[PDB]
RNA sequence: AGCAGAGUGGCGCAGCGGAAGCGUGCUGGGCCCAUAACCCAGAGGUCGAUGGAUCGAAACCAUCCUCUGCUACCA
RNA sequence: ACGAGACUCUGGCAUGCUAACUAGUUACGCGACCCCGGUCGGCGUAACUUCUUAGAGGGACAAGUGGCGUUCAGCCACCCGAGAUUGAGCAAUAACAGGUCUGUGAUGCCCUUAGAUGUCCGGGGCUGCACGCGCGCUACACUGACUGGCUCAGCGUGUGCCUACCCUACGCCGGCAGGCGCGGGUAACCCGUUGAACCCCAUUCGUGAUGGGGAUCGGGGAUUGCAAUUAUUCCCCAUGAACGAGGAAUUCCCAGUAAGUGCGGGUCAUAAGCUUGCGUUGAUUAAGUCCCUGCCCUUUGUACACACCGCCCGU
């Protein structure tokens, strides 16, 4: 069971991600965006690095994730081009920051999933919605949203409980809330 | 038919291995130690068992019958130059053994070649190849 | 990439049955391969069921190989 | 971007020597079809013949050589 | 004797729920007529230890041990 | 004047020429089966070279047409046309401290010559394994694996001097590897119309280290040889490991070509994962460049000439 991360299914332009790189091509690399489904994207050659390389896993790290910037995207075709030598060295923290917020987010969430035992796509992005898109959306930021809003649902059970999801699903997500977020 | 039949067993427990069920029965029988897939024909063309059904519907005397055909198969007129133990060195008799006989019987064999001292039971002790191949280019998994 | 590893049937159940008896007759092409992913089941199994609905008569013979072979549903006329 | 480029096909009218670095390409003489006056040179990838169309993405660059 | 830091490949270091890496050292191969530079691959890990929470901890909990930052023999 | 070319061999065609019971074709008769007509690599004999064999001659030469070129050498496309670039053989001056004294009763010098570095017999070794490297073979599967049936070739070779050891149709026995009395060929006659493999068709298998892959290993039976153990080889049943399309780097090739697939010869008493030939199926891409690795000619530069893998300055 797995699904997207936030409600977009595909990223704006001039937006940072964290990709997770599968296999080096001619033309470009095959890689795969874990905040987005595992959708195909595309890394160039030339825009690995702005100086001359000596080998092409200098920077290619099979297995280990990286940051890029999306330059171009396609939302009716599902591309998405990457860029790497167009990065700020202050971006790598607060990108993982965010990607360790959303990966807790969705820990716990997948958690407290198979505790309900809901097993759909529909059913788990309706419990997304319900749990986490719900929060995001209220507060406006695709991320910033949502730890924040866990964080103050801990010690408030009535903002807790703002959500209209269920009682049995919401007492274990509040369980969870309270055991892991502390 | 090709709906599946009351009690079908998944799992069959026969001479205390695990066989698989959803294989076809000249097949699911070779998962068995000791037993190919020559032999597996012949065993089935003696008991009156078509091949074109799976291991997991058949019952209690079809494989009662073939468990008499892998401990007796002598007697059943199965010839003779079909087996894999003839002429024993210890009592000359002509059987069929089935992973417990034949482990046991495989490793008291390595012991007497150990015991009685010949160039097979030292090589076999020291771990090297026995029938006289060349070991400078290949068994490169010997030890660190 | 997950791998999902594919346990497929030896032999019908009930659900699978009807399943195939409703919705097999009403598609475009047959073929065991697309038989088999769909339904989850073997191919020689989906040969076979294949060959229960041919002689049947609600599935007509396109062409035969030993290969594949080629199925497809009646006129909705 | 932004913008949409019309793709225009040329035809050629003569065909000139094979540039590039191990003389891949080759120097074509296209002419447009809209309007039958005008003539470019571009880079082409490939045999080509004479009175051969081909289809540009765009029409405005001009043929650089093997550099 | 009192409070804190560190305990991770031969060496130094990053890490905090889904999970053994980095720089360096060693071995081997390629490139070349050959060597040095350059590239590739691997071996090398009780993550100091005990019991427990958790579906699941090297990290969370309590203790001890080893080396340091401050008080110093305080009767 | 040598080299290139010129020359030779082979392939590609000629219903024209010469010829065939050690090659066939076409007609005729007989015989066999079927429903009046088809099949016979069944039997036998009246012409012939259409198939086959191999001899002499012919044919392609930029020959024609349209362009480019100083309209000179030549180039491009097209028509008629079996081919408008088939493949090999031979291959100059100069030198290499290239390899061979283990090809030779070809060989200078040195060593040794009866307790022999000559020679012979018996046994062993050239195969022995922490590891690295090169040439190759089988596979990592469903364009597939197994099982039946259908169905098509060409190069070859064959009873040897001391030298004994040939290729094989046919009958029986045995699952098979194999065994015995029987017939031909010293070869277009006999194996043989060389019923080859890949392919073709029809079942079984169903994404599973699986019916892929056959390494390792146990037991048994035959053949060769005086002798197999460190299994010569082959056959039968078990045993079913690694391997999920492969890093840096690197090899070969452009038309019946690469590649897949099998058959001959060399070694051979027993004998091919090698090599040389042969045949079947049969493609992708390209008609260019000097970027890489190198080669040919002219000009220029040099402190080099055992020749840049050279020479040389300083702590």
């Amino acid at each position: 069971l797995s699904c997207r991360f936030y409600q977009h299914k595909f990223p704006e332009v001039e937006d940072v991600v964290m990709v997770n790189v599968r296999s080096i091509a001619e033309m470009g690399a095959y890689v795969s965006l874990l905040e987005y489904n595992n959708i195909e994207g595309m890394i160039l050659l030339s825009e690995l690095s702005r100086r001359r390389i000596r080998s092409i896993n200098k920077l290619i790290r099979i297995g280990r994730n990286e940051c890029v910037v999306v330059i171009r995207v396609d939302k009716e075709k599902g591309y998405i081009d990457l860029s790497k030598r167009r990065v700020s060295p202050e971006e790598a923290i607060k990108c993982e920051d965010k990607f360790t917020k959303s990966k807790t987010v969705y820990s716990i969430l997948r958690h407290v999933a198979e505790v309900l035992e809901y097993t759909k796509d529909e059913q788990l992005e309706s419990l997304f919605q319900r749990t986490a898109w719900v929060f995001d959306d209220k507060y406006k930021r695709p991320g910033y949203g949502a730890y924040d809003a866990f964080k103050h649902a801990v010690s408030d059970p009535s903002i807790l409980d703002s959500l209209d999801l269920n009682e049995d699903e919401r007492e274990v997500l509040i369980n969870n809330i309270n055991r892991r977020l502390t | 038919s090709l709906v599946i039949p009351e009690k079908f067993q998944h799992i069959l427990r026969v001479l205390n291995t695990n066989i698989d069920g959803r294989r076809k029965i000249a097949f699911a029988i070779t998962a068995i130690k000791g037993v190919g897939r020559r032999y597996a024909h012949v065993v089935l063309r003696k008991a009156d068992i078509d091949l074109t059904k799976r291991a997991g519907e058949l019952t209690e005397d079809e494989v009662e019958r073939v468990i008499t055909i892998m401990q007796n198969p002598r007697q059943y007129k199965i010839p003779d130059w079909f087996l894999n133990r003839q002429k024993d060195v210890k009592d000359g008799k002509y059987s069929q053994v089935l992973a417990n006989g034949l482990d046991n019987k495989l490793r008291e064999d390595l012991e007497r070649l150990k015991k009685i001292r010949a160039h097979r039971g030292l090589r076999h002790f020291w771990g090297l190849r026995v029938r006289g191949q060349h070991t400078k280019t290949t068994g490169r998994r010997g030890r660190t | 990439k997950v791998r999902d590893k594919l346990n497929n049937l030896v032999l019908f159940d009930k659900a699978t049955y009807d399943k195939l008896c409703k919705e097999v007759p009403n598609y475009k092409l047959i073929t065991p391969a697309v038989v088999s992913e769909r339904l989850k089941i073997r191919g020689s199994l989906a040969r076979a069921a294949l060959q229960e609905l041919l002689s049947k008569g609600l599935i007509k013979l396109v062409s035969k190989h030993r290969a594949q072979v080629i199925y497809t549903r009646n006129t909705k006329g | 971007t932004s913008r949409v480029q019309p793709i225009k096909l040329a035809r050629v009218t003569k065909v000139l020597g094979r540039t590039g670095s191990q003389g891949q390409c080759t120097q074509v003489r296209v002419e447009f079809m809209d309007d039958t006056s005008r003539s470019i040179i571009r880079n082409v990838k490939g045999p080509v013949r004479e009175g051969d169309v081909l289809t540009l993405l765009e029409s405005e660059r001009e043929a650089r050589r093997l550099r």
